[PDB]
């Protein structure tokens, strides 16, 4: 005789046995497609993906007959917890093929994407005709017909689908115990029964308001900033104290304002630190860029790459005729192998991405030695916060000037630094709102709150009140713009890019605190510590082992988000915003509009 | 000079597995460990109650070597004392050890492109090993009161479990062969000497 607690045991074992396996082989089959574009290979990886989802999902029904009240040790009560959600087999037969059709179809649509320019001899899509518009231009007429038009093609087709979408999730949220289909996003943030270290699904959105509510203030700054150097470039269709229209944001929905600044850079007779030109004239190979990348690592006190990185991984483009996909992955295929893909040339921007890919590696690495379904990170953020603070060190004067890009002598500017910090604010700081906003939005429309009939009399209001951005033209119910971004239209969660944010700025203060560095934390840079990578290694051991509360204190010794850490990062550069604002009007009426002058 | 036959254990085409280990004999010859420790194929040596050097210069009454292939992170369990399922379920080595343990990796031959489950392990069972102690019972294993009777179910598990290697695997799934050589001694003639 056994209690259910020694019989999970038992299927457990069993299970990491076979998925172990079965995973590798279809991770292998994934490979062997993105560095060899063919036709056979996608049979093959079709086939395999297939099996490992068949075999998944039967283990899912297999692992519910053991009860979760009578297990109490922690890991085991994890991982089969891991095991047991099914998902959208919940549903009805018929629910779930309508489900997967309708979610084909919106792929189908989004990526099928066509406009039609007034000159009849150019057709251009997204991409990169419609993109190549978008970030590269300065006048209004062209990018005004561009974003009514892209918007005008897809919104009315994906509209339709979006309500049926909507109420079928939030069927097959109701299926599994959830309020709706937001709970069941917000649910990966959740940790319960740890006790001290516990989060709700509701804590969440209470969370990210506050974080909102300190941000904005800086925010509010930049905005300002941008503002008046938008106008000089469009000086008759902005107004000094409305809203900035969304076709001048500088990409295609205003996620990112890195466009903008050579538009708005602050002392632009000043050139940015670019260190190609002596990278090129010591004959640097990809090689040398990848084993300066490991030195970075090693110097820290992690551990140093396999041998079978060196000979598996695809580290530059090959020559032989083969088509690969060139978006810089790291791979982790199981079995202690790990792999790199990455067509890197010889630039300082792929020299920051290799450390960036290779601390993904060393996050891999750090947590193999635990349970099969306790290999990941803490959340969804953990994983993409780690990497962003090993291009922060990388890119420091400091860094290259002791790799000998840069002379002893080498002089850096206050100019400089300011350009430095603008740039960095563009990018980082200017994407939280949309985010914010962006998840909120839907949220609010799965939870019930927002009538089917008044999705565009709120979604405006929204970005108005919280991003400060008025549309230029008026739109009615027949458009659908959330559906117009990629991650919308794919059924993908937003809220990961706000939390990833907040906490690459929490690890870069701990670990800058622990090599007990001096000044700004802009020029922080935490090579030759070994002590800052015990500190590091401390969090990147658990894995999924233990409640992301706890994890996070473990780093930084809090359990809570915070953006103190943010501020204190952005501080100089809010100390030379507010001078330069002095004359200007902050804030953002909503009332005035383009349109209705 | 009649030498012990070492290169038919250590130089062979085919291993066995750990489930059902083979063990040969060595008597009656001369043994030239020379050969062993001045080799430096072998990545794991360690003696136990004895040491490398002088080795040859005592003599014993019997030498078992029992040989297998196990994977890179369990060659540390082939130690007196140590737990784990190789241990526990498939070779038990004493508390006492007059002995070595020799292991060497074995990718180039025993890893082929698409899987090599020619090696099988047991992972389950009711109790563990005594030492020394060989287990080749086929029957499925139960972890509930009911019982399945012969045929795989619900809580009715096949105890031997394949392995599964492959060229790309990291150091420690690749696959390793072992040959751990026990000197026993009795009242004898004390056959196996030294030169
Ligand atoms: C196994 O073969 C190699 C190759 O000649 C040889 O050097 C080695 O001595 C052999 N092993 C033994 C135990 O003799
Ligand atoms: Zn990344």
């Amino acid at each position: 005789q056994s209690t259910t607690e020694e019989q999970a045991k038992t299927f457990l074992l069993k299970f990491d046995h076979d998925a172990e396996d079965l995973s590798y082989q279809s991770s292998l089959a994934s490979w062997n497609y993105n560095t060899n574009i063919t036709d056979e290979n996608v049979q093959k990886m079709n086939e395999a993906r297939a099996k490992w989802s068949a075999f998944y999902e039967e283990q899912s029904k297999a692992a519910k007959m053991f009860s979760l009240e009578e297990i109490q040790d922690l890991t085991l009560k994890r991982q089969l917890q891991a095991l047991q959600q099914s998902g959208t087999s919940a549903l009805s037969a018929d629910k779930s093929k309508r489900l997967n059709t309708i979610l084909n179809t919106m792929s189908t649509i989004y990526s099928s994407g066509k406009v039609l320019d007034p000159n009849t001899q150019e057709c251009l899509v997204l991409e990169p005709g419609l993109d190549d518009i978008m970030e590269n231009s300065q006048d209004y007429s062209r990018r005004l017909w561009a974003w009514e038009g892209w918007r005008a093609e897809v919104g009315k087709q994906l509209r339709p689908l979006y309500e049926e979408y909507v109420v079928l999730e939030n069927e097959m949220a109701r299926a599994n115990n959830y309020e709706d289909y937001g709970d069941y996003w917000r649910g990966d943030y959740e940790v319960t029964g740890a006790g001290d270290y516990d989060y709700s699904r509701d804590q969440l959105i209470t969370d990210v308001e506050r974080t909102f509510a300190e941000i904005k203030p800086l925010y509010e700054q930049l905005h300002a900033y941008v503002r008046t150097k938008l106008m000089d470039a469009y000086p008759s269709h902005i107004s000094p104290t409305g809203c900035l229209p969304a076709h001048l944001l500088g990409d295609m929905w205003g996620r990112f304002w890195t466009n903008l600044y050579p538009l708005t850079v602050p002392f632009g007779q000043k050139p940015s630190i670019d260190v190609t030109r002596e990278m090129e004239n010591q004959s640097w190979d990809t090689k040398r860029i990848f084993k300066e990348a490991e030195k970075f690592f090693v110097s820290i006190g992690l551990p140093n790459m396999t041998q079978g990185f060196w000979d598996n991984s695809m580290l530059t483009e090959p020559g032989d005729g083969r088509k690969v996909v060139c978006h810089p992955t790291a791979w982790d295929l199981g079995k202690g192998d790990f792999r790199i893909k990455m067509c890197t040339k010889v630039t300082m921007d792929d020299f920051l991405t290799a450390h960036h890919e290779m601390g993904h590696i060393q996050y891999d690495m750090a947590y193999a030695t635990q349970p099969y379904l306790l290999r990941n990170g803490a959340n969804e953020g953990f994983h993409e916060a780690v990497g962003e603070i090993m291009s922060l060190s990388a890119a420091t004067p400091h860094y290259l000037k002791a790799l000998g890009l840069l002379p002893p002598d080498f002089y850096e500017d206050s100019e400089t630094e300011i350009n430095f910090l603008l740039k960095q604010a563009l990018t980082i700081v200017g994407t939280l709102p949309f985010t914010y906003m962006l998840e909120k939005w839907r949220w609010m429309v799965f939870k019930g709150k927002i009538p089917k009939e008044q999705w565009m009399q709120k979604w405006w209001e929204m970005k108005r009140e919280i991003v400060g951005v008025v549309e230029p033209l008026p739109h009615d119910e027949t458009y659908c713009d959330p559906a117009c971004l990629f991650h919308v239209a794919e059924d993908y969660s937003f809220i990961r890019y706000y939390t990833r944010t907040i906490y690459q700025f929490q690890f870069h203060e701990a670990l800058c605190q622990t090599a007990k560095h001096e000044g700004p934390l802009y020029k922080c840079d935490i090579s030759n510590s070994t002590d800052a990578g015990q500190r590091l290694l401390q969090m990147l051991n658990l894995g999924k082992s233990e409640p992301w509360t706890l994890a996070l204190e473990r780093i930084v010794g809090a359990k809570t988000m915070d953006v103190k850490p943010l501020l204190n990062y952005f501080e100089p550069l809010l100390t030379w915003l507010k001078d330069q604002n002095g004359n200007s009007f902050v804030g953002w009426s909503t009332d005035w509009t383009p349109y209705s002058e | 000079t009649n030498l012990c036959p070492f290169g038919e254990v250590f130089n062979a085409t085919r291993f066995a597995s750990v489930y059902a280990w083979n063990r040969k004999r060595i008597s009656n010859c001369v043994a030239d460990y020379s050969v062993l420790y001045n080799s430096a194929s072998f990545s794991t040596f360690k003696c136990y109650g004895v040491s490398p050097t002088k080795l040859n210069d005592l003599c014993f009454t019997n030498v078992y070597a029992d040989s297998f292939v196990i994977r890179g992170d369990e060659v540390r369990q082939i130690a007196p004392g140590q737990t784990g399922k190789i241990a526990d379920y498939n070779y038990k080595l004493p508390d006492d050890f007059t002995g070595c343990v020799i292991a060497w990796n074995s990718n180039n031959l025993d890893s082929k492109v698409g899987g090599n489950y020619n090696y099988l392990y047991r992972l389950f069972r009711k109790s563990n090993l005594k030492p020394f102690e060989r287990d080749i019972s086929t029957e499925i294993y139960q972890a509930g009161s009911t019982p399945c009777n012969g045929v795989e179910g619900f809580n009715c598990y096949f105890p031997l479990q394949s392995y599964g290697f492959q060229p790309t695997n990291g150091v420690g799934y690749q696959p390793y062969r072992v040959v751990v050589l026990s000197f026993e001694l009795l009242h004898a003639p004390a056959t196996v000497c030294g030169p």
